[PDB]
């Protein structure tokens, strides 16, 4: 048996990515950034190639990498350029046309995909990979029956009771 | 939680703060130290409900900061479990009492049988209502759950904080009208002692029954046990 | 709705389904079939009436 | 093994989970994400939202997987109308009696509560009753409470109980008026008590430094690292524009879990104050502000026009290892040779890396039975470490100290208190001793507070051969471990800062420099910076070095670059720039490259990459970032090669091993300068 | 506060040893038991019915009681004979409450016959949990009687687990206002539902114990609670015109 979220449009999204023909398309180094019309300064900033952890305050865990396969996890970042405070309002100015590009917009199911775009793009990368969750508990509390077991002060010695 | 406690955190008084002093009595701490031994070393900490009543005959009826502060230096725990202690159960005043704390059962069974007259008649005698001390110090009021006395309801239970731990009196007064009640709340303010348990029969045997809450009726009928007591026996238990 | 709360029998949003056909390669198209419930007459033309509102589940 | 992966299905699909799960867990391994509100993985197992109700075949009741565990051949279901009616019931409990504070409420837009009733929940409500009211506690100024938005979860007393140790909270009272707290006034005392506000699922704990200044939503989150101390724990910097709003943790298990000091978290206000935002020289006037290139100039004037024995460079405890190479080939460029280090020792020798880093690791320290502490407090030094050590003592690890007593939340064994206990430890008049011989995996940690005496070379030929006697090290196992409490010390012992022998001799015979540059350094000792000497500062707040220098040289804080750290297991991180650079200041190596070029011999190096692929052409284990090398062990001819430092300063048995940290809250320029630490200071006082 | 099982208490209990609690009569029958035979003992009562019980008789009785019968007698027989029957005669009788205060009541028809029997009132809808007896009578207020057992119930809970600690006090509350007949008469169902919410979804067993009452109630009573709101607006509506 299969189901792997095989209740939704995302079986249509799956298939149509292997259509035969369109499933192999590649292009050389830098040469989508030639084609894309953007001024060619930006291809020499750097990006981060990151899977963003769970935020602490909450427990959810939708927005990690364990549903890497469900749900597009994987974001390129870029480093932060100059901002400073308007003089007449005090709202934060910049000149950074990558300000929020990366973190609205690009998302990506595995690592190698978005190495693949920013490649044929032109960028240079690092690439972060995430911290793994541990799953197995402490040997004291492994259980729900250890919280009233016998290593809280060892075993009862019945050397208080009468006839001693 | 019981009344007189609306609080389940700690209020400063002048009578009840930090630097109040508390310490047990030569014959109290053997009291003590005797219930502790009832129990394994490493497991010390079982003893600390008798240990907490019996520190409440000791202060008067109430237990203090500095009583639970003493008791739990005494069995070698932090104070918060015994603050947890002392909040979870029903018989631990944490508010300075009067001498005799009378308390009333209010459960459906004993509510049939007209606890609410009773009420109404405390209430009209001594002044004060469920929660309250008399202006005198003498007797404070409270209500109770079900206190497994039900086939003698309607009942009150009062205890004597007078004569303290050696002398400390639980004592049932049980099948009660109005003039019952009146009539022990009288005879505990004039010094004497009033009957114990039921006020018309004496257990749980077949008797009469309080109808309405205001007059006992009684009633002749079918009575077990009767007779002589049975004989010791064994069957063979070879084969 | 006031005072019969629960959700999870009116969650049209979410029990949506989308299934994966077998794969449509040797199935049996029968044009005759299609063509034999079709009207050859002016009268035994039916036709498909315009519905009146869209669906309100009685609200 | 008999099977040790046990077989479950959860909606009809075949699971395997190891022995000992839970129901929950293996909901978790099948790709379903249980809805819970009591159940966390670091604290012991309550039971009692009643959230994680799941189905089980042949059985009539749901069941709370979160404690129910996992049998052979078990079917669960998770979406059954059962379950959806549960979910939607205990939600409806959960929600009569909480306050209609989600507008005034901290946690609205990022709190568990509200999402999980928009998805497992109703609409609507039906309760027009009354509801509770709670008054609010005062737990001391980092924790703000508004209790009537509890939910009775009870993670905050597992929380103070297991893992912080200190076991003040509790639940008191009975029924619908249980009641979260301590039952007098007290102020919760832990340096890790800022961990329980992420753990409370409500904004029933929130955090009072940041209260009302933020939604969650408006907050640009950047992963970094953590320099307050030398664990390097990662974190996330949440900022809005140019303004730091908040520090949270971030999960890795082989660093710091899922925790965060009270001094890591809560100092970020000190970069808001006494900010260095503009070059500035001093004239006849004073300190008054300047251009780069005349502040560089001059600078550059002062660097040159002393002879190269009358230079000295002290890095801070904050620099990182590109500004540290930087100046260090530098001032090895104009002949001179007096590299000093603010955190002490700066004459240690750095040959072998196993000599000053922790062999076990942090993670690899949880397989010990047995530890021996020398002369170090880990509950003043990194608390995070110490829980790590607490969580090592309750399930069976045995602990023992040779140093002053200390309070560390756990039981251990006083050997002893001075180096003459530590001889006598390894003679074999304690016990301890025995119980280090028969011990499967024994470890031995020492800190920072040894190294720096004048005696170390002697201690540590004490330890090494306790160590040697007690099988510490071995085939197969490696338990002697060096921690530090700064986070720029172990970069600079990788890549050799430390000073010549000429100028060693030059300090014994007591010469004295004209010209001390300071990267980032204010707590110098007097007999490193001379009176009367020219003094360039680098840094990025104004302190005791920028009050007393004469070139003052803005640069970035940690939230500002993204510069290479090393904590003392030896594991390479990197912070990253959360917010832009501050007003005029610029980045910490490009101003050490531009002051080279405008001295006259220029760095070999133009870009981050090339100063950064400099550090690795130095020790090749800098290019591996997140990650730790095996280092070599060479037995006991390390200690054979440093004898005669050994023979000379010799061995003070009466001074007792002790930490030198003093001040926890306040231990650098930027903790000296949050208010919120010196609240946490002020409050300790005013309970005497 | 109780523990969640599993474990059990015969496993892991009392200081993390094995450990059995039973109750003071199981106990006390046991050497009579062992002395007479277990052939004496499963010579009274039903198939797996065996034995001798205590009952308690409280309430609306003539001659209240704590006496010691067989087992599967009926409760005609067991109040008009060892009680003096019910004040008024039977035919004043209202309810009856067979096993404590945790089990739903029965009606006048139900116990007009039914045995005071485990597998006789468990098929009544009802249980024989501790074999007290509680009787009412026509002059009692039955909604009343069980508001003041929802009342007990939300004084009682420990607080521990979500649905008994916040929907006892619900109860309660609804159960207030349903004795004045302030309420609405979908309310009722609501009730009903609200019951099943707390039952079976709780860490023990005070949680269905709070929930079988009012059951017991709505399903033997419902006329009188949609009576006792209907002529409440006969005191209510007079004052909105
Ligand atoms: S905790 Fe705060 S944000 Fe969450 S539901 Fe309650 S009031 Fe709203
Ligand atoms: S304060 Fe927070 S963590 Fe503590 S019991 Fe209440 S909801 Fe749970
Ligand atoms: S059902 Fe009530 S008494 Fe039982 S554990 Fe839950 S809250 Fe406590
Ligand atoms: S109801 Fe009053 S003693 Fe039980
Ligand atoms: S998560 Fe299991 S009952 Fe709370």
């Amino acid at each position: 048996e299969f189901a792997t979220a095989s209740a939704d449009y995302s079986i249509a999204m799956k298939k149509a990515a292997e259509i035969t023909g369109a499933a192999e398309s590649a292009m050389g180094p830098k040469e989508g950034g030639f084609t894309a019309g953007v001024p060619l300064d930006t291809f020499t900033r750097k990006a981060r190639i990151y899977a963003p952890a769970r935020t602490a305050s909450q427990s959810g865990l939708a927005r990690t990498v364990d549903f890497a396969t469900t749900t597009p996890a994987w974001k390129i970042e870029f480093e932060p350029t100059a901002k400073w405070q308007n003089p007449l309002m005090g709202w934060t100015s910049s000149a950074d046309p990558l300000e929020n590009v990366g973190r609205s917009a690009l998302v990506f199911y595995t690592k190698e995909e978005a190495m693949r775009f920013c490649e044929k793009l032109g960028w240079e990368y690092e690439v972060t990979e995430p911290n793994k969750r541990r799953t197995q508990r402490t040997k004291r509390y492994m259980q729900y029956g250890d919280n009233f077991g016998t290593k809280r002060a060892g075993v009862p010695d019945l050397s208080t009771l009468p006839s001693n | 939680t019981n009344s007189t406690d609306i609080f389940n955190i700690h209020k400063d008084t002048p009578e009840n703060n930090a630097a109040t002093s508390f310490e047990f009595s030569e014959a109290t701490l053997k009291v003590v130290n005797d219930i502790i031994a009832r129990y394994p070393p490493n497991y010390k900490q079982s003893a600390i409900i008798p240990v907490l009543d019996v520190t409440q005959q000791e202060n008067g009826g109430w237990l203090s900061l500095a009583a639970m502060n003493r008791v739990a230096k005494l069995l070698d725990m932090a104070p918060i479990r015994v603050y947890e202690v002392a909040t979870f159960y029903t018989m631990f005043n944490r508010t300075k009492i009067g001498k005799y704390h009378v308390q009333i059962c209010g459960t459906t069974p004993c509510r049939l049988q007209g606890s609410q007259k009773i009420e109404e008649a405390i209430t009209k005698h001594l002044g004060i209502g469920i929660g309250q001390t008399t202006q005198d110090g003498l007797f404070t009021l409270g209500e109770m759950e079900c206190m497994g006395a039900c086939v003698n309801a309607p009942m009150v239970a009062i205890a004597d904080y007078t004569k303290g731990v050696s002398g400390f009196e639980y004592i049932y007064y049980e099948d009660l009208t109005p003039k019952d009640i009146v009539n022990i709340l009288d005879t505990i303010k004039k010094g004497g002692k009033p009957k114990p348990g039921s006020q018309y029969r004496l257990k749980a045997e077949p008797a009469g029954a309080v109808h309405g809450g205001e007059k006992w009726v009684p009633k002749d009928g079918e009575t077990t046990l009767t007779g002589a007591p049975r004989a010791p026996y064994c069957r063979d238990l070879n084969a | 709705l006031v005072y019969d709360i629960k959700y999870f029998v009116r969650d049209y949003r979410r029990n949506n389904k989308y299934t994966a056909r077998t794969v449509d390669a040797k199935t049996t198209f029968d044009f005759d079939k299609l063509y034999a419930g079709m009207p050859t007459k002016p009268e035994q033309v039916k036709n498909v009436t315009r519905p009146l509102i869209m669906p309100t589940r009685g609200y | 093994p008999p099977s040790d992966h046990l077989e479950v299905f959860v909606n009809e699909q075949p699971v395997k989970i190891p022995k000992g799960s839970s129901v929950l867990q293996a909901c978790d391994a099948a790709g379903i994400d249980i809805p819970r509100f009591c159940y966390h993985q670091r604290l012991s197992i309550a039971g009692n939202c009643r959230m994680c109700l799941v189905e089980v075949e042949k059985v009539p009741k749901p069941v709370a997987s979160c404690a129910m565990p996992a049998g052979p051949g078990m079917k669960i279901k998770t979406e059954t109308p059962m379950v959806k009616k549960a979910r939607e019931g205990v939600m409806e409990f959960l929600l009569i009696n909480h306050p209609l504070d989600c507008p005034i409420c901290d946690q609205g837009g990022e709190c568990d509560l509200q999402d999980q009733a928009m998805i497992f929940g109703s609409d609507r409500s039906r309760f027009v009753e009354a509801k509770r009211a709670v008054e609010d506690k005062n737990l001391g100024p980092l924790v703000k409470t508004v209790m009537t938005r509890c939910i009775q979860c009870t993670r905050c007393v597992r929380f103070a109980s297991e893992v912080a140790g200190t076991a003040e909270l509790g639940v008191t009272g009975r029924g619908r008026d249980s009641e979260i707290g301590t039952y007098v006034e007290k102020l919760m005392g832990s340096e890790l008590s800022g961990n329980v506000v992420d753990l409370c699922p409500v904004g029933a704990l929130t955090s009072k430094p940041y209260a009302f200044t933020a939604r969650s939503w408006e907050l640009k989150g950047t992963e970094s690292i953590d320099v307050s101390d030398g664990l390097g724990a990662n974190i996330r910097v949440d900022a809005r524009g140019t303004e730091v709003m908040r520090i949270l943790p971030r999960l890795n298990e082989a660093v710091n879990e899922e925790w965060l000091s009270d001094k890591g978290r809560y100092q970020y206000d000190g970069l808001k104050h006494q900010r260095l935002d503009k070059p500035m020289v001093k004239g006849p006037k004073g300190l008054q502000v300047a251009t780069w290139q005349d502040a560089l100039g001059a600078a550059a004037a002062a660097l040159t026009s002393a002879a190269p024995g009358e230079v000295r460079g002290i890095a801070g405890k904050l620099a990182d290892a590109e500004s540290m190479v930087a100046l260090m080939d530098l001032l090895r460029g104009l002949g001179a040779g007096d590299l000093a280090h603010e955190g002490g020792f700066s004459d240690m020798p750095a040959d072998v890396r196993s000599t000053y880093t922790a062999n076990t690791t942090v993670q690899g320290l949880e397989q010990s039975d047995l530890v021996l502490l020398v002369g170090t407090n880990p509950r003043w030094e990194s608390p995070v470490f110490n829980a790590r050590l607490r969580k090592m003592f309750l399930d069976g690890t045995q602990v023992g100290l040779v140093g002053a007593p200390v309070d560390l939340t756990y039981k251990y064994e006083h050997v002893g208190s001075d180096p003459a206990a530590l001889a006598a430890l390894a003679a074999g008049q304690h016990p301890f001793l025995e119980r280090l011989k028969k011990a499967a995996r024994p470890a031995v940690v020492v800190g920072p507070g040894v190294l720096r005496r004048a005696d170390r070379e002697a201690v540590m030929k004490a330890v090494h051969e306790l160590c040697g006697k007690a099988g510490v090290v071995k085939e197969g196992w490696n338990g002697f471990n060096v921690i530090h409490d700064t986070a720029s010390r172990v970069a600079a012992l990788d890549m050799g800062f430390g000073p010549s022998a000429a100028a060693r001799a030059r300090r014994a015979q007591g010469a004295q420099p004209k010209v001390v540059y300071l990267l980032g350094s204010d707590d110098y000792s007097e007999e490193d910076v001379p009176e009367g000497a020219f003094v360039i500062y680098q840094g990025h707040h104004g302190d005791r070095g920028a009050s007393r220098a004469n070139v003052v040289l803005p640069g970035a804080a940690y939230t500002e670059k993204s510069g290479l750290y090393v904590n003392f297991e030896g594991r390479v991180q990197q912070t990253r720039a959360a917010v832009p650079l501050v007003g005029d200041a610029r980045e910490d190596w490009a101003i050490l490259r531009a002051l080279s070029e405008v001295v006259g011999k220029r760095l070999p190096y133009d870009s981050h990459a090339a100063v950064r692929a400099r550090l690795a052409g130095i020790a090749p284990h800098f290019a591996n970032i997140d990650a730790v090398q095996t280092p070599v062990w060479l037995n006991g001819e390390y200690v054979k090669g440093v004898e005669a430092l050994a023979k000379a300063a010799p061995l003070q048995p009466s001074a007792p091993l002790t930490s030198t940290i003093s001040n926890f809250y306040m231990t650098d320029a930027i903790s000296r300068a949050s208010r919120t630490m010196a609240k946490c200071i002020q409050a300790r006082q005013q309970t005497k | 506060k109780p523990r969640l099982k599993p474990p059990f208490p015969a496993g892991v209990g009392l200081y993390g040893c094995p450990t059995t609690v039973t109750n003071v009569e199981t106990v006390a029958v046991s050497p009579t038991i062992l002395r007479r035979g277990p052939e004496w003992f499963s010579s009274f009562g039903r198939k797996n019915n065996a034995g001798t019980k205590l009952f308690c008789i409280s309430g609306h009785v003539n001659r209240p009681v704590t006496v010691e019968e067989e087992m599967s007698i009926p409760l005609k027989e067991l109040i008009e004979r060892h009680a003096g029957g019910v004040r008024g005669g039977w035919d004043n009788l209202l309810a009856i409450i067979p096993g404590g205060s945790s089990v739903p009541l029965l009606p006048k028809k139900i116990c007009d016959g039914v045995l005071m029997d485990f597998d006789a009132l468990k098929e009544a809808q009802s249980g024989l949990g501790t074999a007290a007896v509680i009787v009412m009578d026509k002059s009692t207020d039955v909604i009343d009687a069980i508001a003041r057992l929802s009342y007990f119930y939300k004084h009682e809970s420990c607080g521990q687990c979500t649905p008994c600690r916040e929907g006892t006090g619900w109860l309660y509350d609804i159960m207030t206002r349903m004795k004045k007949g302030d309420a609405r008469l979908e309310e009722i169902d609501m009730l009903w539902e609200i019951t099943k919410q707390i039952e079976g979804h709780t860490i023990c067993a005070l949680g269905d114990a709070a929930a079988w009452p009012v059951q017991g109630l709505i399903r033997h009573f419902r006329g009188e609670m949609e009576e006792r709101i209907k002529s409440a607006g006969g005191k209510k509506k007079l004052a909105a015109t």
